């Protein structure tokens, strides 16, 4: 579908096309994402060196994305140190929390502008 | 037969290394075998001292790989089950390999056992068809603890897949925080869309790795 | 009444014992089912088969179940006189051994070939074979070789005549006659 | 030998679209017994005159999910091969083989077919080994492996897949021993 | 059971069209690994009301040549057998088999299923 996003760009919300995938199985989403982002590397490197580049806001939402990335990075680092120390509940809550990390991040992923 | 070993690199998405090697030939015929010479036909080939023999089995053999955790209890009934119930010979050369010498319907079935953190071992079953791999677990489930939790593993162990997933995401989050930091210095010098696109390629290259580790852990 | 009604059901569709008896062996990853006929059943006149059917209470899933059908006719002290006609089947084990165990029902179908009306599609459920890992944990049905050289339960011989890969040969030695066979067979191969 | 260098020159050189010998890999869904299954139709086509004589052969290698697992997988990959025999100008052949579900929907998907050709005179006369000329390296997605039965043209009653509720080894183990939809999305410039 | 008696009785009747349950078979050349193979598609179709519950199961039997021989063949016939579940009225299953050569390139006819 079409979703124009005005606090991404400084002037023109491009009418950027959004692609969703929704499923029971988180593995099928990981696979279809893998295939599609391969396909979006293809199209973007085919168009780059020919097409022009949109300007950014530089401010507000890149920093929203920075803070929400930094909190998750600390969380994964503390999780890796606990997995190294091997205390108790070997890796079940760790597994089910790292998939929550994944889900969090995937929903908006690489607004390519 | 001619014997041809092909080699692709993964790292590079250009397919830039298609190195091929022709690593010899194998003549075979009816008469070489009419005199044995190469064949593995059993119980005589017990005292295992041409390691090419061992490998030829690890290959032709149906493979089954299992996680074992006895959570509130250390686990060494394995070392009794292996050497006594099933009557294993350890191969000296590779002392983590067990060849079964129980003399009916388990003979020439190979195990291996890594006991890291004496709760959590990992067992790999080489069998001469699947009926044999069933008859082993059945015979082991009788001999295990009550809480000892079996589980089927297609593609690597749970510990290593969580480590792999964790690293492909920790690098990804760093590369996206690097995106924002590369923009946040551009503020001190509005952003180059060219720079944004440049960094989304590098982040896409790492996202593809986290996706793969996630289908691996979201099978498991 | 329920019971009344199956028996009503069974006479609804419709005495002579056509088939003696069911047996089965395990060869390695091969379930080998077989049976013994009587005089009554003429394989000359009737193409016949032998299916297996699994029990759904175990088998929650659609796996299609296949089986291969052989006829084995053995001549019995030729030195009236006894022919032994036996029909038998095969398929794979590790598909069934999903639930430590199952029960396979055993169904012999018969069609006539003389008649292009197929007037006579009889069947006969000739019994049922229950098996498990605890049956085999103690041998009991396997054949595992040479210890079972002295072959004295004929089931075991017929298992090998269904499960094994049969290849036939004509041998003409046309500027000689042909007696080296007995020597090779008894000597070079050491046949019992 | 002559035809070998003429062909090798043609395939190595000509950084162009149209190559004289080509290997197209498609996919297809087929049905066996009951199950639905995935065929790679690998078509070799000969647009030129060079006529792959003999000493000429073809070496498909069907790579899995490509990453450095600690235990391993049973099967790293499969490696089919064929002798190409005469294959005059304009002529072609189709090779169908499985990718199809490994035991319990067991299909992690990046999966690449990589075709090669392989030239050796040691076949005709020796005297000094052989040649591997790569050709059509296609990948299979997830996005090709989806099937749309509600939308499908015929509106004909095909049975719904409902693949096995457990692994056979898993069922075995449970018996012997006795929610939200996940999402992802992308935005991209119009 | 009562639905069983009703189905049974309807089939054993010749109303002259095998209304209540039908199964069509029909032939399809496939291709495998190289070689052209013969598949027989086996459609079960429910026209009638009756929903073939649990308890019901399908056998197919694949007879070679008839005329039993001097040498008893390797494989007289094959039989495949599946449980039918919950068929429902209108509703259907298809099954394709092999009939085709692996040994000899050797397929001899009439074959009947």
């Amino acid at each position: 579908r079409e979703v124009a996003m005005t606090d991404l760009c400084p002037a023109g919300p491009i009418q950027a096309v959004e692609i969703q995938v929704e499923s029971s199985s988180l593995a099928d989403i990981c696979r279809a994402h893998h295939a599609v982002v391969g396909r979006m590397q293809t199209m973007v490197t085919e168009q780059a060196t020919q097409g022009s580049s949109a300007p950014d806001l530089r401010v507000q939402y890149l920093r929203q994305i920075h803070a929400n990335h930094e909190t998750l990075l600390r969380e994964v680092q503390t999780l890796r140190d606990r997995l190294c120390t091997e205390d108790e509940a070997s890796s079940c809550a760790t597994a089910q929390r790292l998939l929550q990390v994944y889900r969090q991040l995937r929903h908006p992923s690489l607004i390519l502008l | 037969c001619t014997v041809l070993l092909q080699i692709m690199e993964r790292e590079s998405g250009n397919c830039p290394k298609d190195r091929y090697v022709v690593c010899g030939r194998v003549f075979l015929s009816l008469e070489d075998l009419s005199t044995g010479k190469y064949l593995l036909t059993f119980p005589k080939k017990k005292p295992i001292e041409h390691m090419e023999d061992l490998f030829a089995l690890l290959a032709a053999f149906h493979k089954s790989c299992f996680q074992i955790t006895s959570p509130g209890y250390a686990l060494n009934s394995m070392k009794v089950w292996l050497l006594e119930h099933m009557k294993c010979e350890i191969i000296k050369e590779f002392p983590e390999v067990y060849f079964c010498e129980r003399p009916g319907s388990f003979y020439g079935t190979l195990f291996t056992w890594k006991q890291r953190t004496p709760f959590e071992g990992i067992l790999i079953i080489y069998s001469r068809n699947q009926t044999v791999m069933f008859q082993c677990l059945h015979n082991l489930i009788r001999i295990l603890p009550i809480n000892c939790f079996l589980k089927n593993l297609k593609s690597g162990s749970e510990n290593f897949l969580i480590d792999n997933m964790a690293f492909t995401l920790e690098k990804e989050l760093v590369t996206l925080s690097s995106l924002s930091s590369a923009i946040a210095k551009h503020e001190s010098n509005k952003v180059s869309g060219a720079l944004y696109r440049e960094i989304t390629l590098k982040v896409a290259e790492v996202q593809l790795k986290s996706d793969f580790a996630a289908q691996k852990l979201s099978n498991l | 009444i329920i019971s009344k009604s199956y028996k009503a059901l069974i006479n609804l569709v419709q005495s002579e014992q056509l088939v003696e008896k069911i047996w089965y062996r395990v060869i390695d990853d091969s379930l080998v089912v077989g049976v013994k006929t009587t005089s009554s059943l003429k394989l000359s006149l009737n193409d016949v088969t032998l299916s297996l059917l699994m029990d759904q209470a175990h088998d929650s899933r659609f796996r299609l179940l296949k089986c291969q059908n052989r006829v084995i006719k053995l001549s019995t002290n030729p030195f009236k006189k006894e022919c032994v006609q036996i029909i038998t089947a095969v398929t794979s084990l590790s598909p069934l051994l999903t639930f430590s165990k199952f029960c396979c029902t055993v169904l012999l179908q018969i069609m006539e070939r003389e008649s292009g009306n197929c007037p006579k599609d009889r069947y006969v459920v000739c019994g049922r074979v229950f098996l498990s890992l605890e049956d085999l944990s103690t041998g009991k049905y396997l054949l595992t070789f040479p210890k079972k050289k002295p072959i004295e339960h004929m089931e075991d011989l017929f298992a090998l005549l269904a499960a094994f890969h049969k290849s036939c040969f004509q041998i003409t030695s046309p500027g000689y006659a042909l007696n080296s066979m007995k020597v090779w067979l008894l000597e070079h191969m050491k046949c019992e | 030998l002559n035809e070998a260098m003429n062909v090798s020159c043609a395939l190595l050189s000509s950084g162009t679209g149209p190559r004289p010998i080509s290997c197209t890999t498609s996919t297809t869904w087929s049905r066996l017994q009951t199950q639905d299954v995935l065929m790679a139709t690998c078509v070799l086509e000969n647009s030129s005159s060079f006529s792959l004589d003999q000493g000429w052969t073809l070496c498909i290698q069907v790579l899995t999910s490509s990453c450095a697992l600690d235990l391993d997988s049973a099967c790293s990959a499969i490696t089919y091969t064929i002798p190409v025999d005469q294959l005059g100008p304009g002529a072609r052949r189709e090779v169908t083989l499985p990718l199809g579900p490994g035991e319990n929907g067991g299909l992690d998907l990046p999966v690449t077919v990589s075709c090669t050709l392989f030239y050796s005179l040691r076949e005709v006369v020796g005297g000094q080994e052989g040649v591997c000329l790569p050709l059509s390296r296609h990948t299979v997605d997830m996005l090709q492996c989806l099937r749309f039965p509600g939308l499908a043209p015929p509106h004909t009653r095909a049975p719904s897949p409902l693949g096995p509720t457990r692994d056979p080894v898993a069922t075995f183990l449970e018996t012997c021993r006795e929610l939200p939809p996940s999402v992802a999305s992308i935005k991209v410039s119009a």
